């Protein structure tokens, strides 16, 4: 906190101005904190030294009714659990990573040609996680409704449970069938070969059963992950004979794009999303239980890239990241 | 205005069959047609809530007021005395019901429902004429714009528009037309999936939306007639007929409980000095017993609750048996005609012959003098100008007021069930 956290570029981000506002001043740090100016805040974060502090929404009066704050989206691994075998527990690495490039990317999708915004970055979660910041002033804004709203458009997946048929609407909402164009390629190369998880029986009759319609088919696959995958449809067409085949080969495409969903599709947070006024850890704070810094994500980042706790050290990167990112915010703040 | 510019004036704001009643009227109607217009109106509304309390489908609503549309109020008969029947009656009601929000709401709500039913009953031309009449996306903007709206639409389209078949479904949305606007109007529709949306923009389900406006900007109108409300209030010819339509559209209590202070407390005075001649002369005269009776049916006392309660009160079961018990019965519409008697009102119940001695029912602040009235304010902690004041509106005859008085000093009624009501709504 003495050397490290750049306090210019945070407060520069946050207060959407060169000059100090209410949008810095009425704003919450974690409970009920706020800070004036640049120098206090450095002050007060020396002072506290605690593990991490949390954004709060920006108010009328300082920290009490919510007027601003910035869209966010928090996903953790957790929800992916079901679903890999290059790490175990809380471990990380880039085979795991590639759930979450995918759902980053999928999500920026959905919110730049879909809802207009244009400020959106990523920001590591110290572990395992990636935090969404959208600054543009219409979510900032945004009402609880909508957020509810909004939130409820991104995530799809609503049953967390891996033993159990999705049953999705039919057919796509435009928005699906983009992410489907998206992620089936990557799918093959990374779930069935990759990752692997359906070679080991009872994974198999766990996860890859239960997402299939007919007890036949389930029945007869088990009793005989890519030779699996293929097993699938050969056993489909050896079951189904007769003028009925094709509805049956048609939902079975639908249940395999809804498992192919269920694994890849983006599995955010649901509570840090709905109100306002709710908490998230700041920026470039510091993972008490691993030490890594919660940098902004770019594209090709990894967990391992990461710098372990200025301009010469590995911090300094992400740190003229942030720098482009808040000028560009601040000039869109002008134009809007 | 003469006939021939109020003439010009109905059909330009009358060019399609339907409006969102925007602008004030312009003319003179003769009293009776202002009766009739709201009445018709009046009960059009009250059927379709009746309809949608017991959750009718909505096909069965437009079948229920098919008939009320082809006797009360003529629809889609181009008789101009049919249109400014429609408009007048629509702005007499904005009149009735803008004086509290709870009718407010329900207004609003109402008329919403009636927009609704006219929408779906018109046809396509006439729907797309009034739409016309909030940007239509351009038809290049549609071909780019034509997998994803298609995408979007076809379920919609399959659940609304019985388009089982996919063809009719491609035909109709060759023909349908599509709405831009920023997804902060159309989050409802959002949240379901229902409409494409792009960069910020929804592409508009578009019936829920000009619902939804519709409603809002009645809700916005109506408090703005209920704010000038007083500069009409001089009309002496149109207060009892805004008091008349805004009337027109009005176990835990269990045996045991009807003694306990949590159910008592939000009684007016007449229930309260009948209950307190029931627990004290063990009896009561047929008036305070039907009175009574349907009092505590209309709060919600079950029929065998009710035969407990009363037995209970007269501390022989052989003359309960023989007298009293087919006429509570009878009362609760079990017995005869099957009539299950509406509650009196404070009116019937005054209507009822004046009470005398080991009578206790009527409306108490006539059959009290203004001693034992003024004693029982004082009972209920009210100060010394609020005395006057109930004082001053039961002087007047007007024993209503001051029973709406003392409940808005304790805590328009003239129903004790109402009153009840309200009470433990302000709990709730
Ligand atoms: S005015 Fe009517 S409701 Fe009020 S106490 Fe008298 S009878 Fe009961």
């Amino acid at each position: 906190y003495k050397s490290l956290y750049p306090f210019k570029h945070i407060f520069n981000w946050l207060n959407h101005s060169p000059k100090p506002s209410r949008d810095m001043i009425n704003r919450e740090f974690a409970r009920y904190n706020s800070f004036n100016s640049v120098q206090d805040f450095k002050a007060q974060i020396e002072k506290a030294n605690p593990d991490r502090f949390e954004i709060g929404a920006i108010y009328n009066k300082p920290p009490l009714k919510a007027l601003e704050k910035e869209l966010v989206f928090d996903i953790d691994m957790d929800d992916y659990d079901a679903f890999r075998t290059c790490c175990s527990g809380a471990q990380v690495c880039s085979k795991c990573w590639k759930f979450i490039s995918l759902a980053m990317k999928i999500t920026n999708t959905a919110l730049r040609e879909d809802f207009g915004y244009k400020d959106f970055i990523w920001v590591f979660s110290g572990r395992r996680g990636a935090h969404c910041w959208v600054s543009d002033k219409r979510a900032r804004a945004l009402t609880d409704v909508q957020r509810r709203n909004v939130l409820d458009y991104v995530n799809v997946i609503r049953d967390r449970n891996t033993d159990k048929r999705l049953a999705l609407k039919r057919p796509y909402h435009p928005h699906l069938a983009r992410s489907l164009e998206q992620l089936k390629p990557f799918f093959v190369s990374i779930m069935l070969e990759e990752q692997n998880p359906w070679e080991d029986d009872q994974h198999a009759i766990q996860t890859l059963l239960p997402a299939l319609y007919d007890k036949q088919l389930i029945d007869s696959l088990k009793k005989y992950s890519k030779e699996k995958w293929n097993d699938i449809d050969q056993i489909a067409t050896s079951l189904f004979k007769g003028p009925k085949q094709d509805s049956h080969i048609i939902k079975l495409r639908e249940c395999k794009e809804d498992l192919v969903l269920m694994t890849l599709y983006p599995k955010l947070d649901v509570e840090v999303t709905k109100q306002t006024i709710h908490l998230l850890k700041a920026p470039f704070c510091i993972h008490p239980a691993t030490g890594n810094v919660c940098v902004p994500i770019d594209e090709s980042f990894a967990p391992e890239k990461a710098p372990k706790l200025v301009s010469l050290t590995a911090l300094q990167p992400f740190i003229n990241q942030f720098q482009a990112y808040v000028s560009s915010l601040l000039k869109n703040e002008l134009g809007s | 205005s003469s006939s021939e510019e109020e003439k010009k004036l109905y059909a330009r704001l009358y060019e399609s069959k339907l409006s969102f009643y925007d602008l004030p009227p312009q003319g003179e109607i003769t009293l009776e047609q202002f009766e009739i217009w709201a009445i018709d109106r009046l009960k059009i509304l009250l059927e379709i809530e009746s309809c949608l309390s017991r959750n009718k489908s909505i096909k069965e609503i437009e079948t229920i007021i098919k008939p009320q549309f082809q006797k009360l109020l003529p629809f889609n008969t181009e008789s101009l005395e049919d249109r400014k029947k429609d408009y007048y009656s629509h702005f007499i009601l904005r009149l009735c019901f803008c004086r509290s929000k709870e009718l407010r709401e329900k207004f609003v709500r109402a008329e919403t429902f009636l927009f609704k039913i006219r929408f779906n009953m018109l046809t396509s031309t006439d729907q797309t004429k009034f739409v016309q009449s909030l940007q239509f996306i351009s038809n290049e903007e549609k071909a780019e714009l034509s997998h994803q709206l298609y995408q979007t639409v076809s379920a919609s389209l399959q659940f609304q528009l019985n388009l089982n078949e996919e063809h009719q479904r491609k035909q109709y949305f060759q023909q349908e037309k599509f709405i831009k606007l920023p997804f902060e109007n159309v989050i409802e529709l959002v949240g379901n999936r229902l409409v494409f949306l792009k960069d910020g923009y929804a592409y508009l389900q578009q019936l829920n939306l000009l619902s939804n406006e519709f409603a809002s900007k009645l809700n916005q109108e109506l408090i703005k007639t209920y704010q000038y409300l007083p500069r009409l209030n001089e009309d002496d010819r149109l207060l009892p007929i805004l008091n008349h339509l805004s009337s027109g559209y009005t176990d835990e209590i269990n045996a045991q409980s009807v003694w306990s202070e949590e159910i008592s407390s939000n009684y007016p005075l007449c229930i309260k000095n009948l209950m307190e001649g029931l627990k004290k002369n063990h009896h009561l005269r047929y008036y305070g017993r039907q009175q009574l009776s349907l009092f505590l049916k209309g709060i919600g006392l079950s029929a065998d609750e009710a035969l407990k309660f009363w037995s209970e009160a007269f501390t022989t079961m052989e003359k309960f048996n023989k007298e009293y018990r087919y006429s509570f019965r009878h009362n609760y519409g079990l017995e005869g005609n099957r009539i299950n008697y509406k509650p009196w009102d404070c009116h019937t119940i005054l209507s009822k012959p004046r009470p005398g001695r080991g009578d206790y029912h009527g409306c108490p602040f006539r059959d009290w003098s203004h001693e034992r009235l003024s004693a029982e304010l004082r009972s209920m902690k009210l100060t010394q100008a609020q005395i006057i004041s109930v004082l001053d509106s039961c002087q007047k005859g007007e024993y209503t007021i001051a029973c709406t008085k003392v409940f808005e000093m304790t805590h328009h009624i003239a129903h004790p069930n109402l009153y009840f009501e309200r009470s433990r709504q302000l709990q709730k």
